[PDB]
């Protein structure tokens, strides 16, 4: 039930191992970052609405801080998520390579020589 | 769930007390120090799933040292046979097993 | 000197128990005399019951509760 | 209560939870639970009344029994193996005691009876704390020992928790009891997937905590604890009622809201393990939770209930104290579905 | 072994003294004689009625302060350790919190009996 | 200067017990850190042979290990005799 | 699981030391001074083999050296030694400090007849070196072969193919 | 086999537990718990735990004195109940006694797995260690290790005690 | 196992059942909690002494300390309940339902 917490050489509380630096960082115009900024903007608008302030124009510095904080956190969140998926793929490929007898390559037949059953529609 | 602050900081908040083979005061050993030492060194670094299978012999020895079930079973069988043999008079206990032994230092 | 005497006394008691066990457990069909209960072949410190299993109750009292009860 | 004393007690509760979090020794985990309960008991009684006293007494009795069972299980595990580390328990009987103890601490069925009464008997802040922070430690312990749990007992308790949460929430007019039954159902959902993937449990915990925090803060802002009292909020704070309605729809698990993602991920993860019947029953039963959420939304925001004359005086006053994190919690409770692949960061 | 015999002898002697006191003298028991005593008169209520305890808070504190003794009694053996600085630090730390706990209950009127 | 002097005078007039308790506690806290005999206490604790000293297998490269208890090598307790 | 091998009762016989604890305590300092080598060899064997069956000859040598020591004491002056150990034996704790005159007289007797010097405070508790021809045991724990570890983590980290690949998401 | 003293002490332990678990008046409950604490002290003494058994006896004596005071303050009735003054209490006491009797009988006369596992008996003397060395008590050394090895335990225990004092004062405030 | 282990385990079970089954007095249940703690202390001490695990000789002391904390908590709650109702009966604690 705990897949990758016990992976060897895993430092407890880094949130970003040094090996992650070999991966391309997400672009600053990543659509996920844009969505995080939109979430921050929505948080700012809801904050204005709750405090009975003009929703769109009241706090400009507060809305800017909201958007900036959301984007800042989302950048590192995306980095960690991409690194974790890279680890998953790396481990999967290494395990497949090291166990050829469990992932055999069987010759594939062409469809002219595979017999499929025909089910008429009527 | 389990944030290993101790391992990150190298603190040893409670790891000194987890096992019986770990630095007792005045070097007083546990009653099953060697069995646990063997079982720990067998299972180190191979993961919990493998430790159960490739180190079952060491764990069985450690558990036998801890609870001594098989030893008690053997002693009970021996004493039952001894009682059965005496009740019919076929076996007689030796003098050194009846309180008439010659003690040695 | 105490360690040497302890070793000799423990070994002698184990040997006497082994000989008496060989005499007693001859009729049992599939009983190996002196068969260990451990997979390991190294020396194991004898349990109290093993040393005094075939002896009188007074000796067992003296061995088990002799020091604790001594006041 | 002196504010310094209250701060010390809250910090002691949090430090006991963290002690449970960071410990490798079973005795230290037990100590963390004991410290958490000791500091938690006064917080339930901050506003003194017989109902608060009764709630604190019931809570103390339940948690003390659970702690006794916890220690007994630890002692059995030590007896059958000279181990103190929390890795995997070596005795099935000790593990059953451990599971029953942790389920009683969490309030899983059929140990659920204390949750609605204790939640009703305390204030909204104490209810928020009880239903959010008090779940972290037993869930962490269960996550650490996941490979040892018996799937039959755990899944039976989870299914019972979901069913009983739905049925009990169907009958409530008090908001605190509704939230308590919702909490029971969510705990059942969380513990259903624990034997298969602890990351799913952590994700469900985070989303449920976010939604529960948003809901409790919205209930504190509109100082109501009954359905009819909340029915008046439209005539004073319509925005609060609209946000409440959207959060209630999210709690029901409807797409494309956030509450749908934990159920979706749990169902797909369980289907990976050739488990089809139980997730189907789980969703079909969470339909009941959605039903009473919809009833609350009908009474609160989608229709307008009659009001009183004195509300005009309340119209002239603003809120003196403002909750800083309420806006963020609402957004995270509603609009985070597109960010699903981020769950890989949790493992 | 010896301590059990000593305890048995003491309990037996006390029980035998009770038996002698209860079977040797002449007994003339009647209802007036065996009635409850309140110096001239019949009691108004029962002696099993609730009796208020005005020092109830100090009684709870005694429970916590009694376990302080359990943590402090191994101190003579702890003075024989090599790392005397650590033991002294922890021993002084434990008593300081015991002194602070007494100071907290004293300053918050916890040692005064209920009125 | 004078404020604490008046406070201490008032405490000595009203609660001599608490004044004495605090003075003794403070002395017990601070004095051990300034004593030169604390190290002697640690060494005395270290010099007590509770268990048997297990001999080392000689390999010809231990010039500082005695081959007999009366050999000059090893620790000396001469400091303890004169203490 | 195997048969435990034990020495025969004949091999366990030795010329026993039949003096009481008071006599041993009275002689202990000079005994550890004179009979140091066989005792240290026996202890080295004992903590290296971890098996009493492998250090029987060393124990017999210990018995022989102790008997020689006590024979020398008996041959040269048994009367001061008898006085000293009687004084020691009276005490219920067998305290040295209650018998300093008898201990002294025994000390001059041994120093003049045999050139024996009582060890000073702090000497008998030293960790000493032992030269032996006994080979160092290779596997005193009778350990099995350790299981092979998991191979390793190695290689360059490349981005996951086609993103996370969770349902509809492209990243 | 040898005098089965610890067996008798543990049977009396169970008897006292049944006595205070059938729940008569708290006076008699505390009396039963005191008896159980004393016999448990004796049990622990018989295995070499002098300090631990004596300490638990002392602690439970203090606790039961406080409990007696509190029972007289707030847990009295006009007719306090004894083990034979009520059908429910007497039934619980008899049921506990006969359950213990059945467990003991089925335990020593044959070998059965009651709840966890099985056992034959043979007395407690069998599982001992016959270790022969030392000018100290290993229990005393292990307990004294709390001030050199268990710094973390001392910290958390002292904090919990201070917080407990604060907590009882907060709870008993009222208002 | 020794039969004393079964005796201590059954002591724990009996005390747990006594707590779980409630009569009128709240105080009786607190005594059952204390009995469970006592049985836990005895069992843990026996296990630690038998295996000669030196460092856990202090663990039962910590157990006793937190037992005292639990008992103080329970007594405080009983004080407040009895001040509210004049009696420590559990049937008075029924203001809150499910
Ligand atoms: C999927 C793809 C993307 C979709 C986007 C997601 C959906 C939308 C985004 C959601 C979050 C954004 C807004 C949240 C904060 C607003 C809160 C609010 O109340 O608004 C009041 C406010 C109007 O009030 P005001 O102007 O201050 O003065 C009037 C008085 O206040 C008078 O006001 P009043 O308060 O007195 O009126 C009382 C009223 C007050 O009640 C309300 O106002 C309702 C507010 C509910 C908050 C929404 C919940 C939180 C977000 C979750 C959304 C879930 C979406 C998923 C689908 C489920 C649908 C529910 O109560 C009622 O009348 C009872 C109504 C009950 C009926 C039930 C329906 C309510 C819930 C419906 C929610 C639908 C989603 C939000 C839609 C937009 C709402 C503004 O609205 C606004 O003016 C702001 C709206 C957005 C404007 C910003 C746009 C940027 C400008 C252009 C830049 C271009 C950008 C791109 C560049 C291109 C290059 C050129
Ligand atoms: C990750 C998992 C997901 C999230 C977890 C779940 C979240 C649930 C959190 C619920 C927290 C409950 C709460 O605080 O109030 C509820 C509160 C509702 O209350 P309210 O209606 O606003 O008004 C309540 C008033 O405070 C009425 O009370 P008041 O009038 O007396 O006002 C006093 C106020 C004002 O405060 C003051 O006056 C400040 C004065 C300072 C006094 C100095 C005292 C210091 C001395 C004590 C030292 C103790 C050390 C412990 C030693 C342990 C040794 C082992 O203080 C407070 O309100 C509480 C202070 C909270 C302290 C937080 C500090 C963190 C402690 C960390 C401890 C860990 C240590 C290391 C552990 C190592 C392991 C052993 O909820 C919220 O306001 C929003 C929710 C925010 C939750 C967090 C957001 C999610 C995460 C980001
Ligand atoms: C200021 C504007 C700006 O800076 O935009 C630059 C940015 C540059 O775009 P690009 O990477 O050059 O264009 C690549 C294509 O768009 C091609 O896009 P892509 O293949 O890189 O897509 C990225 C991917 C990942 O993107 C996302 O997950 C977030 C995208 C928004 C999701 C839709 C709901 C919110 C509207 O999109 C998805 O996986 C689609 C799933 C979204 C639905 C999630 C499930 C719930 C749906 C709601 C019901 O364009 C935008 O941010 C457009 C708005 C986003
Ligand atoms: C409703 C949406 C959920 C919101 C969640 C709360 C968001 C606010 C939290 C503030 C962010 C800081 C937290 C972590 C920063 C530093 C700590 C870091 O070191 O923790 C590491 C770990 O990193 C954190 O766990 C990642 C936290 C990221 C949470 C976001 C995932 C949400 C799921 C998808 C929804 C998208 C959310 C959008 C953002 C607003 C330690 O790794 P490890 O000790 O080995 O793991 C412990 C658990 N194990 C051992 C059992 C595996
Ligand atoms: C200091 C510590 C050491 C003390 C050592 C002495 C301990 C003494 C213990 C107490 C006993 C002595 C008390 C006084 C003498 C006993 C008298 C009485 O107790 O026994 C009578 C016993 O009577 C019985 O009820 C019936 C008598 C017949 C019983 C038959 C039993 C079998 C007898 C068979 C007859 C054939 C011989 C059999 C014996 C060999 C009942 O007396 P009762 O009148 O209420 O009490 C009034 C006491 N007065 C009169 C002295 C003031
Ligand atoms: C990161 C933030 C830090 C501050 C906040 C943390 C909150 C927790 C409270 C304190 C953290 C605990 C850390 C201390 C762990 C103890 C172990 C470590 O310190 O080493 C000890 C060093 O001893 C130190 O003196 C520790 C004592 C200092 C702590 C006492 C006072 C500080 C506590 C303050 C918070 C507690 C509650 C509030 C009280 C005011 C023992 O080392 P040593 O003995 O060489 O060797 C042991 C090995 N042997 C046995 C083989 C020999
Ligand atoms: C096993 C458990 C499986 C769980 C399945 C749950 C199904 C989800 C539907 C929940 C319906 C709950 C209805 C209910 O509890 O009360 C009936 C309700 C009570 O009225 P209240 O508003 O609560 O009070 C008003 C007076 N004060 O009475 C009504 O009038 C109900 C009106 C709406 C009913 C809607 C039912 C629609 C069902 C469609 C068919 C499919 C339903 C789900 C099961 C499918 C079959 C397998
Ligand atoms: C620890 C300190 C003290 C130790 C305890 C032992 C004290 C020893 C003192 C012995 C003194 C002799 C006792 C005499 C008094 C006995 C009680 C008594 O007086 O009863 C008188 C009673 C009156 O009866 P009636 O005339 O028939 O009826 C009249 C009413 N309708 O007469 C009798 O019963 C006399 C019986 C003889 C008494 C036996 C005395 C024998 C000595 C035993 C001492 C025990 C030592 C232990
Ligand atoms: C750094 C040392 C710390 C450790 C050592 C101390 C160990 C034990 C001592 C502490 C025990 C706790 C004591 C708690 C004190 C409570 C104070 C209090 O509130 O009592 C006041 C009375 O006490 C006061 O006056 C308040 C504080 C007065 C000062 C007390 C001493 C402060 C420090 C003085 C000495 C400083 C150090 C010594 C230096 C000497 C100068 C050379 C109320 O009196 P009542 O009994 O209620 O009156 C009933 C009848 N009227």
């Amino acid at each position: 039930m705990t897949m990758m917490s016990g992976r060897p050489g895993r430092v407890p509380l880094q949130f970003l191992p040094n090996e992650a630096r070999s991966l391309p960082p997400p672009k600053l115009t990543d659509p996920r970052l844009v969505y995080m900024g939109f979430l921050g903007y929505c948080s700012g608008l809801i904050d204005n609405a709750i405090r009975r302030r003009p929703v769109v124009s009241a706090g400009l510095h507060r809305q800017l801080l909201y958007v900036t904080s959301f984007v800042f956190f989302g950048y590192y969140l995306l980095k960690r998520q991409d690194y974790m998926y890279a680890l998953r793929d790396h481990d999967m490929f290494a395990y497949v390579k090291s166990h050829p007898e469990d992932f055999p390559e069987k010759d594939k037949k062409t469809y002219g020589e595979i017999l499929e059953e025909f089910h008429p529609v009527r | 769930p389990f944030f290993d602050v101790q391992k990150r900081l190298g603190l040893d908040l409670d790891r000194w007390m987890t096992i019986q083979s770990a630095e007792q005061p005045h070097k007083i050993p546990g009653r099953c120090h060697a069995f646990e030492k063997e079982w720990i060194e067998c299972a180190h670094g191979i993961g919990g799933i493998r430790a159960e299978k490739e180190c079952k012999i060491e764990f069985d020895d450690f558990v036998e040292c801890l609870l001594r079930q098989k030893t008690m079973k053997r002693l009970s069988a021996i004493k039952r046979q001894r009682d059965k043999l005496i009740k019919e008079g076929k076996y007689t206990p030796p003098p050194h097993h009846l309180g008439k032994e010659d003690p040695r230092p | 000197l105490f360690q040497a005497e302890k070793d000799r006394r423990v070994l002698q008691m184990l040997r006497e128990n082994l000989e008496e066990e060989a005499i007693i457990m001859k009729d049992v069909p599939d009983w190996k005399v002196g068969e260990s209960v451990f997979h390991t072949t190294r020396w194991v410190t004898p349990m109290m019951g093993e040393l005094y299993g075939l002896r009188t109750n007074e000796e067992i009292l003296s061995a088990t509760y002799g020091f604790i009860w001594y006041t | 209560m002196n504010p310094i004393i209250y701060t010390t007690l809250i910090m002691t509760v949090m430090s006991g939870t963290m002690l449970v979090m960071i410990s490798s020794h079973w005795l230290l985990i037990w100590i963390g639970f004991e410290m958490n309960l000791l500091a938690m008991i006064p917080v339930l009684m901050k506003n003194f009344n017989p109902r608060a006293t009764e709630a604190a007494t019931k809570y103390f009795l339940t948690q003390a029994t659970a702690s006794m069972m916890l220690m007994m299980a630890i002692i059995i595990n030590l007896l059958y193996s000279g181990q103190w580390t929390i890795t995997k328990m070596f005795n099935p009987v000790a593990m059953t005691m451990m599971t029953m103890a942790l389920a009683m601490k969490l309030g899983l069925s059929p140990f659920h009876f204390w949750v609605p009464e204790v939640t009703q008997g305390i204030s909204l802040q104490a209810g928020l704390l009880l239903l959010t922070w008090q779940k972290l430690a037993p869930l962490s312990v269960l996550c650490q020992i996941s490979q040892s749990i018996n799937p039959n007992l755990m899944l039976t308790m989870a299914m019972l928790s979901i069913l009983i949460g739905g049925w009990g929430g169907l009958n409530q007019t008090q908001l605190r009891k509704i939230m308590a039954y919702s909490s029971i159902a969510h705990m059942g959902w969380m513990t259903a997937v624990l034997p298969y993937n602890t990351t799913m449990t952590i994700l469900n915990l985070l989303i449920y905590i976010t939604m529960t925090l948003a809901m409790f803060m919205l209930l504190i802002h509109s100082s109501a604890t009954t359905t009819l009292s909340l029915s008046h909020t439209w005539n004073k704070m319509p925005v609060i009622t609209s946000l409440m309605m959207v959060t209630l729809l999210s709690m029901g698990g409807l797409p494309p809201l956030s509450g749908f993602m934990p159920k979706w991920m749990i169902i797909q993860e369980m289907t990976k393990n050739e488990s089809i019947i139980m997730p189907t029953l789980m969703a079909m039963t969470a339909l009941l939770n959605l039903y009473f959420y919809m009833r609350l939304a009908y009474s609160s925001s989608l229709t307008m209930f009659p009001s009183t004359n004195n509300m005009k005086m309340k119209w002239q006053f603003e809120h003196t104290k403002q909750m800083k994190l309420l806006p963020t919690m609402i957004v995270l409770s509603t609009l985070v579905l597109p960010m699903t692949p981020a769950l890989s960061s949790l493992n | 072994m010896n301590i059990m015999l000593t305890l048995l002898t003491n309990v037996t002697l006390a029980s035998l003294l009770v038996l002698i006191a209860f079977w040797l003298p002449q007994l003339n028991a009647y209802s007036e004689k065996t009635s409850p005593y309140e110096c001239g008169f019949d009691p108004m209520g029962s002696a099993r009625l609730p009796f208020s305890m005005k020092f109830f808070l100090v009684a709870i504190t005694f429970l916590l302060f009694d376990l302080e003794i359990a943590l402090l009694l191994p101190l003579p053996w702890a003075s024989q350790t090599n790392n005397l600085k650590t033991m002294l630090t922890m021993a002084l730390f434990l008593l300081i919190l015991l002194a602070a706990s007494l100071a907290y209950e004293w300053t918050q009127k916890g040692l005064e009996w209920a009125e | 200067a004078g404020r604490i002097a008046s406070f201490l005078k008032n405490a000595w007039a009203k609660e001599p017990v608490l004044v004495a308790s605090f003075a003794i506690g403070g002395l017990a806290i601070i004095l051990p850190s300034l004593s030169p005999y604390t190290n002697y206490a640690i060494r005395i604790n270290r010099a007590t042979p509770y268990n048997y000293p297990v001999p080392l297998r000689d390999d010809g490269n231990m010039p500082d290990v005695p081959s007999h208890p009366q050999d000059p090598q090893g620790p000396s307790l001469e400091w303890l005799k004169n203490l | 699981p195997g048969i435990v091998e034990l020495p025969t009762l004949e091999d366990l016989k030795v010329q026993e030391v039949k003096v009481s604890s008071s006599v041993l305590k009275a002689a202990a300092h000079h005994y550890g001074a004179q009979c140091d080598k066989p005792n240290k060899e026996f202890m080295l064997c004992r903590w290296e083999e971890k098996d009493p069956r492998r250090c029987l000859e060393e124990g017999k040598l210990v018995n022989q050296c102790a008997l020689d020591f006590f024979r020398q004491i008996k041959r040269h002056c048994a009367e001061p030694f008898t006085e000293y150990w009687t004084c020691i034996d009276y005490s219920g704790l067998q305290l040295f400090r209650h018998c300093r005159k008898q201990q002294a007289k025994f000390d001059e007797c041994v120093l003049d007849k045999l050139g024996w010097v009582r060890p000073d405070l702090g000497e008998l508790s030293k960790v000493t070196k032992v030269k032996t021809d006994r080979p160092l045991p290779e596997n005193p724990y009778h350990s099995r072969a350790r299981p092979e570890p998991n191979p390793e983590a190695e290689g360059d980290l490349k981005p996951a193919k086609h993103g996370s690949r969770l349902f509809f998401w492209t990243m | 086999m040898t005098m089965y003293i610890a067996f008798i002490l543990s049977t009396i332990f169970v008897i006292g537990f049944v006595g205070f678990s059938s729940k008569p008046s708290p006076i008699y409950g505390g009396l039963g718990l005191i008896v159980s604490g004393g016999v448990g002290c004796g049990i622990v003494l018989n295995f070499g735990g002098s300090f631990l058994g004596l300490m638990v006896f002392l602690i439970y004596l203090g606790g039961m004195l406080v409990v007696f005071g509190y029972t007289t303050a707030m847990a009295t009735e006009m007719y306090p109940e004894v083990w034979v003054s009520n059908k429910t209490v007497f039934g619980a006491f008899v049921s506990g006694l006969m359950m213990e009797f059945c467990m003991v009988y089925y335990a020593l006369k044959e070998e059965e797995v009651e709840i966890i596992f099985k056992f034959n008996g043979l007395g407690d003397w069998v599982i001992y260690d016959t270790g022969d060395s030392g000018f100290f008590s290993e229990e005393a050394m292990g307990i004294a290790a709390l001030y050199s090895y268990g710094t973390w335990l001392v910290i958390v225990t002292g904090w919990s005690l201070l917080i407990g004092v604060v907590v009882i004062m907060e709870i008993t405030r009222g208002n | 196992m020794p039969l004393v282990y079964m005796n201590i385990i059954m002591a724990f079970a009996i005390a747990l059942a006594g707590l779980l089954m409630y009569r009128s007095h709240l105080m009786s249940s607190l005594l059952c909690l204390e009995g469970m703690m006592l049985s836990l202390f005895i069992m843990s001490t026996l296990i630690i002494l038998n295996t000669h695990f030196t460092l856990a000789n202090m663990m039962p002391i910590i157990l006793l300390v937190f037992a005292a904390c639990e008992a103080a908590l329970g007594l405080s709650l009983l004080v407040m309940v009895s001040n509210t109702y004049g009696t420590d009966y559990v049937q008075n604690l029924n203001l809150l339902q499910c």
